[PDB]
DNA sequence: GGGTATTCGCCGCGTACCTCTCCTAGCCCGCAAGTATCCTATTCCTTGCAGCGGT
RNA sequence: GGAGAGGUA
DNA sequence: ACCGCTGCAAGGAATAGGATACTTGCGGGCTATATGGCGGCGAATACCC
């Protein structure tokens, strides 16, 4: 924690203090790769997700059962609020923001 | 430590390891799955997938 | 008004069984334990007043 | 009692 | 029948030691912000006459 002085203009030290605050408590890997929890050693098991960047659909016609097509567009980011833009049948252009 | 503690000991991707065998172990820590936060429900998952 | 198209929102998605784990969050107030402090004694010295022999 | 995960036919 | 004396308390300097006010971490006791599912269908708007 550091403190500034008031008066002084933007950039100053009063008077800096710090120590070693304890929080939380990671639980540890064995050596073969098996947490231990409760006496009850688990496993965490990888996940396969759509990665993050922006990506160009389409639907396969199955919309307004005239088969014309309607491709849109996605941003996905890692942590945030995603983006979309698609096109209505009648050629406009539509922004949607977390559905 | 409640934020960590929650996911590591009740989540979707922390399961309970079966033992009863070398080969069970050795496949149980490489599996590769889908499902949990982020990916797809399982019973609701399309074909094309 | 009126016939029509388009959108929104609700409803639904197999049976039976076995194994395991985990089940609210945060404040608050009494309360046990542990402690630093304060009053309690002893030994030396130099005063201030009441008895007291003596004449 | 309720959730989550895995498994059998 | 008056007095200076002895003597017996009251307040200063040096050590040991318990009492006791003070501080603290707890244990139980209580209160109160998502983004990979379609398909069918019917009601509720939109629309352009």
């Amino acid at each position: 924690l550091v403190i500034y002085e008031r008066e002084a203009p933007e950039g100053t030290v009063k008077d800096i203090k710090e120590q070693e605050v304890y929080m939380g408590e990671i639980p540890l890997m064995t050596d073969n790769g098996t947490f231990v929890i409760n006496g009850t050693e688990r496993v965490i098991v990888s996940q396969l997700h759509r990665s993050p960047g922006v990506f160009f659909d389409s639907d396969k016609g199955k919309t307004h059962s005239s088969g014309k097509v309607l491709y849109n567009a996605r941003i996905i980011p890692y942590r945030g609020s995603w983006l979309d833009f698609e096109f209505d049948p009648k050629d406009n252009l539509f922004v949607r923001i977390d559905r | 430590s409640a934020a960590v503690k929650e996911f590591f000991g009740s989540s979707q991707l922390s399961q309970f390891m079966d033992q009863n065998n070398p080969l069970s172990e050795i496949t149980h820590k490489r599996r590769i799955s889908a499902l949990g936060p982020g990916g797809l429900t399982r019973e609701r998952a399309g074909f094309e997938v």
